[PDB]
């Protein structure tokens, strides 16, 4: 992964099969794993993949205990951590500073990739394509920071992701970049890796596409006819781009939304503010139906 | 049945004698193919309606055409109904549902 | 939006007969000795209904209580 | 040995009762108010009259098919029951349609029809929901023999989306519910084949995954197929005629062979016809006016080779399809193009989920009676 | 994946009797030459696609590998290297070697005719033992081989012998053109490798491996052994990992057997889980030829791909390889761009298809016409303005909702009135 | 309709996999108990009839049907209202 291509750290985990070999290989080996397990969300991340960074660090980021893995762990810290006799032999183990990877930009890595997937995905399904909510993913970590009535500035890492996610509902793409690209930085965290700028510009066309696909879901509201010049200049993307960010939305949320690759012009009439109150309403009529129908199921 | 009027005049016994003795066969056939036309063309060819009635002279098609009324028309057709008169479509030109409905849901 | 067709349509009505004219005057003029004729009769059962009121009022609050 | 016995058995009864019913019921008041008086139930009156019909429908079969020449059922049934049962005064309550529902359903069923126009002036007793569907079943039926694709669709939507209001209990349906509504349904898809392109109106009365599954058979049926018309025609005709009951296959028997043969031609004939007027009425009619060149790919589409074309075009737009102007002159071929619409069905919705809504209040206060 | 794990720590190091070495410094399509080097090691030799090779561009030096085996026909090579005029002064070991195989043919077929006409069981086999050492060491001799094939095939170490018998039965008469036999034995070693054998990880690679080498070619109803070969082993478009996988070119004729007898709908599983699977990716910055098919198809492009697919057509229609579906290939990848380009269009004029295909415009209109002929299209045409128009904007989808609701559990309560 | 999924997995999901064990077990000792079949049923906190949550939910769903019926009446003149002001 980290000194030869991405396709062969892929290729050789997707050969290798080791997860009922880590039950049975013991803590160091374990350690290993979770090491490596990091590594691979990072290079993921490092070649812009974001379900595939995402996905690769979702052992580790669905589990509150990272901190215990380098060493790092106190003895009470929710109410189970005890006791200290055999946290003697866990310190003694784990782990020299030279071998530490940093936790705090793992939560931003996972919280990027994340955010940049749930983003469009939360603004398609609540401006009426409501139909695949997960409960307990981006919108619970982004819970805690989205609640806080006195939150302004940023000083904080999580605070940057809630900035971030506040420029990315408002939308202006140049503003995204801003507060992603300046904090980091500021802090330290764009030195650290030689491809910086590759994952910069990697990042910038993710904001560039998905800026442009919330644009388009929220504006899909009252938009009858888009012109296609305006979104490449807009933001700032060549034609192909457009063409294929475009056509893939059409194609694969099933958009009824005629669009004119020639003449570049999309033309939909999908309005409305009643439709999308009879939407939800039959959406809810229909959560009636599934609930009468799984009561006869737990009758019989 | 088919409408190939043509085939049914190529076809056709001639000296047949039953043929000859059902009463009003040859006008009624013609007054069929003439409904055909009447309802399904605007204009008609003069040489169309002669092949459709089965080798009828300009004597005789007259004696046809103007048993409908159908006039001469230029360059050098047969009149038969106007293209306004042959749409009229009953669907779409519609929606007074509002009546009927507001009265079934008025309590 | 919403009932402006309507309240717009019954107001402006309104307002044109309400403001000058002599025929709704002359049904107010109507009215008002019906209300007279009312008003004339309904002295004569006040005066009746504060016996019949009294006598309810102090054996309500016996009966009641 | 026993199943043609019974056969006779419930002939002796259909002939005694017949025999008492011509003989009783012109005079019998006195036997009449002593039956409506005395009981508190009614239902019974109504399911005989229905059971006989089938149980006669289901006799007469096996008869005619063993016997298939010259041989007594037809006129026996025809004369003496049927018409002494169509000829003499109805019950007062509906039990006139029910006689009438039995001749009208022998009718159909010796494809003797024309009478519907005096059947139809001689019903004008209020139709009580049941009554509704017998004479609906039989109306789409005689629209469909009469070849009103367009009507017939519409009388058997009625009775496959089967909210007719019906309330029956007490079961009256009965023992072929589930054939009844795949007969109307199997006709359906006929009509279907025909009328599509233009409804549209196809959701009310068939759920979607029948729609889907006569939808390939329509499409590829147009394109290509044999197979879809051989199956069509052989689940159809065994719904067709309804012959209620077969009898039991074995080698040495004709007979029954030579009934499946008249019935298999007569329906064939017919169909093969009206499936090359479906296959014609395929291609959209894609703009309304067309110069030669694009009448040319007209033909083209139309056929080839070469030699006969135009002429062939002739008869294949006078079968129904295309009314138009010609200009000789400006070489142009102007037509129009047939069109139809959308959210009808949803206006007849809003009144019946008001029913629904209200049976289901009717039954829990109903029930609710009981624990007051 | 389980077997893919058996083949991580083994990294290619496939058992091949060429070892290594084919044909060198080759010019032109180096993917198709590469592709042919890689073919020609792990089929152990063809033979036949030499002169293939040298028909689409001269080459001198399969001379190089022909001077080295006798068994395809050792008068034939004999000829072939005579007409090339290679002084070898080396084919002395043929007339000794052929007269003791003669001696051994004849002194094995008078037993074959006693153990026939005796039929005893233990006869039969020691004949049938004594014949399987002779057609092992001269197969041509090649209707003798098939005749022992056809009874029993099995001797006393069973697994090895049976399957590199099948194979050699099927590379022999592949490479004589005697189909019936070919078809015989494709169907036998798709039945042989249910069991298996001991299993060893390259031997199930080369047991993949040949199944390919028969299913590729195309001589009669391949779309079945390709429906056969797909979802035998479940679903991949190589059937290796170890990053050197380059066979290469399977699913360019897969997908095309998938288009010609089968629905498209069912090319969006292709686009995932053969396409996007990571022994494609490996695959795909390979071969630009495939590349551009499936980079264009995800991207749908409407311009750029269209020239491009033009620009590889060219390519593909000088391929040499065995396919027999050429222009079946071609025209459907022509309807499928369409189509797909179709599926969320507005407009297309008639000319602008045609300037950029290289077709007349009216040969484009009648082309359009039969997409909606086939119902593979939705449209009005302009007849005015020579352009076609899409309308699939679908207003109201509340009613085919409503449907499926109040069917169920209208009908559902109706059910529960009855006790 | 969570509080109506609630009651139900202890109605009838509880029940059905106590039944299925204790047909596994089979269900009566004869020389002394008896010991998990003593163990075996005891409520959960609703075993039926939770009214209190029920009836309060049936008069609030009642006046929402209220708010419907009075916003459909509404509408129904409304329309009638913006129709027949227009055509004339």
């Amino acid at each position: 992964y980290l000194h030869s291509r991405w396709y062969q750290a892929r290729d050789l985990m997707l050969m290798s099969h080791l997860q009922d070999n880590i039950q049975h290989a013991d803590p160091p080996v374990q350690i290993l794993y979770n090491r490596t397990m990091v590594q691979l969300g990072i290079c993921a991340f490092r070649q812009g993949l974001t379900k595939d960074a995402h996905n690769a660090l979702l052992d580790i980021q669905s589990s509150g205990r990272a901190k215990e893995l380098l060493g790092q762990g106190l003895l009470l810290r929710s109410l189970q951590e005890r006791n200290q006799e055999q946290e003697k032999v866990e310190r003694r183990r784990q782990v020299p500073f030279h071998l530490h990877i940093n936790l705090e930009l793992l939560e931003c890595v996972y919280l990027v990739s994340a955010m940049l997937l749930e983003i469009p995905y939360m603004a398609a399904h609540e401006s009426d394509a409501r139909r695949r909510m997960i409960s307990k993913q981006f919108h619970h970590q982004l819970r805690v920071g989205e609640r806080q009535p006195l939150l302004g500035p940023p000083e904080s890492m999580r605070e940057h992701v809630v900035a971030a996610s506040k420029a990315m509902k408002m939308g202006d793409w140049k503003t995204c970049h801003s507060f992603i690209i300046n904090e980091k930085m500021n802090g330290k965290v764009w030195d650290l890796f030689p491809e910086a700028d590759k994952v910069r510009t990697m990042l910038v066309r993710k904001i560039q596409e998905e800026s442009l696909r919330t644009y388009l879901f929220t504006y899909s509201s009252v938009y009858d006819s888009i012109s296609m010049e305006t979104l490449s200049d807009m933001f700032e993307l060549d034609l192909p781009t457009v063409h294929s960010i475009i056509s893939k939305m059409i194609i694969n949320e099933e958009l009824m939304a005629s669009l004119d690759q020639p003449t570049q012009t999309v033309v939909m009439h999908r309005t409305e503010p009643t439709a999308q109150q009879n939407l939800a309403l039959q959406l809810a009529e229909k959560l009636g139906s599934l609930v009468e129908n799984n009561e006869r199921v737990f009758d019989h | 049945e088919t409408c190939h009027f043509q085939a049914f005049w190529q076809a056709l016994d001639e000296n047949m004698d039953l043929l000859e003795g059902i009463t009003g066969f040859e006008d009624s056939v013609r007054k069929f193919i003439c409904h055909v036309v009447g309802i399904t063309y605007q204009h008609i060819d003069r040489w169309l309606l002669a092949e459709m009635l089965g080798d009828l002279t300009d004597s005789q098609l007259k004696m046809w055409m103007s048993k409908y009324g159908w006039s001469a028309d230029e360059s050098g057709q047969i009149f038969i109904c106007s293209q306004e008169e042959s749409i009229k479509p009953k669907n779409i030109v519609e929606k007074i549902d509002f009546d009927s409905v507001s009265s079934i849901m008025a309590s | 939006r919403n009932q402006l067709t309507a309240m717009s349509s019954v107001l402006a009505k309104a307002l044109e007969v309400i403001k000058p004219a002599h025929i709704l005057q002359e049904k107010e003029e109507q009215h008002q000795l019906a209300v007279t004729a009312y008003l004339k009769n309904s002295r004569k059962e006040h005066q009746r209904i504060l016996a019949r009121r009294q006598t309810i009022e102090e054996r309500k609050e016996r009966l009641e209580s | 040995q026993w199943l043609w016995d019974i056969i006779d058995e419930f002939i002796y009864q259909f002939q005694s009762f017949s025999q008492y019913r011509c003989k009783t019921a012109k005079k019998s008041e006195e036997e009449i108010d002593f039956l409506r008086s005395n009981p508190k139930i009614w239902n019974v009156h109504s399911v005989l009259n229905v059971l006989h019909s089938l149980v006669d429908k289901s006799n007469i079969n096996r008869q005619l098919e063993v016997y298939t020449s010259g041989g007594d059922p037809e006129s026996v049934a025809g004369e003496y029951g049927r018409h002494s049962l169509y000829k003499m005064l109805g019950y007062f309550s509906l039990v006139g349609l029910l006689r009438l529902h039995s001749l009208l359903g022998d009718y159909y069923q010796a494809i003797k029809v024309l009478e519907n126009i005096e059947l139809n002036k001689k019903s004008m007793y209020s139709r009580v929901p049941e009554c509704q569907v017998t004479t609906y079943y039989y109306v789409g039926f005689a629209y469909l023999m009469m070849r009103r694709y367009q009507d017939a669709i519409r009388v058997f939507a009625n009775i496959l989306l089967y909210i007719q209001r019906t309330k029956s209990m007490f079961q009256r349906t009965t023992y072929k519910y589930e054939m009844i509504n795949k007969q109307n349904e199997q006709m359906h898809a006929l009509l279907a084949i025909a009328l599509t392109m233009y409804p549209m109106r196809i959701d009310e009365s068939i759920h979607l995954q029948l729609r889907e599954k006569y939808g390939d058979k329509m499409l590829r049926m147009q394109k290509g197929d044999p197979q879809v018309y051989e199956e069509l025609f052989s689940y159809s005709c065994p719904k067709f005629l309804s012959p209620v009951v077969p009898n039991y296959d074995s080698v040495h028997p004709n007979y029954h062979k030579e009934p499946f043969l008249q019935q298999l031609k007569v329906f064939s004939d017919e169909v093969q016809q009206q499936a090359q007027l479906s296959t014609i009425r395929s291609f959209l009619k894609l703009y309304t006016t067309m110069p030669v060149a694009k009448l040319a790919g007209f033909l083209d589409l139309t056929e080839q080779e070469f030699r006969i074309q135009l002429l062939v075009f002739k008869h294949k737009m006078k079968n129904l399809v295309w009314t138009s102007g010609i200009s000789a002159l400006d070489g142009e071929f102007q037509s129009a193009s047939e069109v139809d619409f959308y959210i009808d069905k949803d206006m007849i919705h809003i009144a019946d989920t008001k029913v629904a809504r209200r049976y289901g209040d009717f039954f829990i206060r109903q029930i609710h009676k009981f624990e007051e | 994946y389980d077997l893919t794990t058996r083949i991580a720590h083994f990294l290619d190091r496939h058992l091949v009797f060429p070892l290594l070495e084919f044909l060198s410094v080759k010019e032109i399509y180096n993917e198709k030459e590469l592709l042919q080097g890689k073919l020609d090691l792990l089929s152990d030799t063809n033979m036949v696609d030499f002169a293939m090779d040298v028909y689409k561009n001269l080459y001198s030096d399969d001379i190089p590998h022909a001077l080295r085996e006798k068994r395809t026909t050792v008068v034939a090579q004999l000829k072939q290297l005579q007409a090339e005029t290679e002084p070898i002064v080396k084919m002395f070991e043929d007339p000794e070697t052929t007269r003791q195989m003669q001696s051994t043919r004849d002194g094995r077929m008078l037993f074959d005719y006693l153990a026939d006409k005796h039929g005893f069981r233990q006869e039969y086999l020691d004949t049938l033992y004594r014949y399987a050492k002779f057609q092992y060491e001269c197969g041509n001799y090649s209707g003798a081989a098939e005749y022992l094939y056809f009874f029993r095939v099995l001797v006393p170490a069973t697994d090895r012998n049976a399957l590199s018998s099948l194979w050699g039965k099927l590379a022999s008469e592949i490479l004589m053109q005697n189909w019936d036999a070919a078809m015989e034995d494709l169907t036998r070693l798709k039945e042989t490798i249910d069991n298996n054998s001991v299993s060893s990880p390259l031997q199930s690679l080369q047991q993949r491996t040949w199944l390919i080498h028969w299913s590729l070619f195309v001589f009669f109803n391949h779309p079945k052994g390709r429906d056969n070969i797909i979802d035998l082993f479940l679903y991949q478009p190589q059937y290796l990992n170890a990053i050197q996988t380059m066979c290469p070119h399977i699913l360019r004729y897969l997908t095309t057997a998938v288009i010609t007898n089968k629905d498209v709908r069912k090319r969006r599983q292709v686009l995932k889980d053969l396409v996007k699977v990571i022994q494609q990716e490996s695959y795909t910055y390979k071969d630009p030829i495939t590349e551009f098919v499936e980079c264009l198809y995800v991207n749908f492009d409407f311009d750029g791909a269209q020239k491009k697919l033009r620009e590889c057509e060219s390519v593909l229609v000088n391929d040499f390889f065995l396919v027999a579906c050429l222009e079946d290939f071609i025209e459907n990848a022509r309807l499928f761009i369409f189509e797909t380009f179709c599926r969320i269009h507005q407009c297309i004029s008639i000319n602008m298809l045609a300037d950029k295909l290289n077709m007349t415009p009216e040969e484009a209109e009648r082309w359009i016409v039969n997409l909606i002929r086939n119902a593979r299209l939705d449209a009005k045409i302009d007849s005015k303005l020579g352009h076609v128009v899409m309308g699939n904007n679908a207003v109201s989808p509340y009613q085919q909702v409503i449907e499926k609701t109040k069917s169920l559990s209208f009908r559902s309560q109706m059910l529960a009135m009855n006790i | 309709r969570n509080t109506s999924k609630q009651q139900q997995q202890k109605h009838q999901y509880q029940q059905r996999r106590q039944q299925e064990n204790m047909q596994r077990q089979s269900r009566g000792e004869p020389p002394l108990p008896e010991e998990d079949l003593s163990k075996l049923f005891k409520p959960p906190q609703p075993p039926a009839r939770m009214d209190s949550l029920l009836i309060a939910g049936q008069i609030n769903t009642y006046c929402q049907n209220i708010k419907e019926f009075t916003a459909q009446n509404l509408g129904k003149l409304f329309m009638a209202q913006a129709l027949q002001e227009y055509n004339n």
